[PDB]
């Protein structure tokens, strides 16, 4: 294993990762980022 | 009166892939390919950008 | 009345901007400096380019 720097927050009874990756991956890169998603009303 | 059920189910796999390119130009290729022609010490400096 | 002296490094300003001498400044024509950033890229699937 290793030891790495990532923030766990808890939830209900749930012990879950939290994770908003943004700057690590999709940063400077022409890939639109995905959870940016449209809806139609 | 109610009697025990069981369930069965079969899922199958679904083929992916990535794609990435990579491009040399051709005087990268030329510079690359002498086959011990070269070695003077300004086609090194080229050799090593 | 005695006025006080102010020194520019001693400021919080200082901090904002690299400070350097340069004696030969008047015979600077154009003076350059350059950058070279390079960018990542995602590798991905489908019909695209």
């Amino acid at each position: 294993n290793a030891r790495v720097p990532a923030d766990l927050v808890i939830v209900g009874d749930k012990l879950v990762f939290l994770e908003a990756l943004e700057r690590r991956v999709y940063q400077a890169t022409r890939v639109a980022y995905p959870l940016i998603g449209n809806i139609d009303i | 009166v109610d009697q025990p059920v069981h369930n069965y189910m079969v899922k199958r796999i679904h083929k992916r892939s990535l794609s990435a390119a990579f491009a040399i130009a051709s005087e990268a290729l030329s510079l690359l390919s002498n086959t011990y022609v070269d070695g003077t010490e300004i086609d090194s400096s080229l050799r090593i950008r | 009345n005695t006025l006080n002296f102010v020194r520019f490094l001693e400021l919080g300003l200082s901090v904002a901007c690299i400070c350097t001498k340069f004696p030969e400044l008047a015979y600077v024509r154009d003076g350059v400096i350059q950058f070279e950033v390079q960018q990542p890229m995602i590798a991905r699937d489908g019909p695209h380019p």
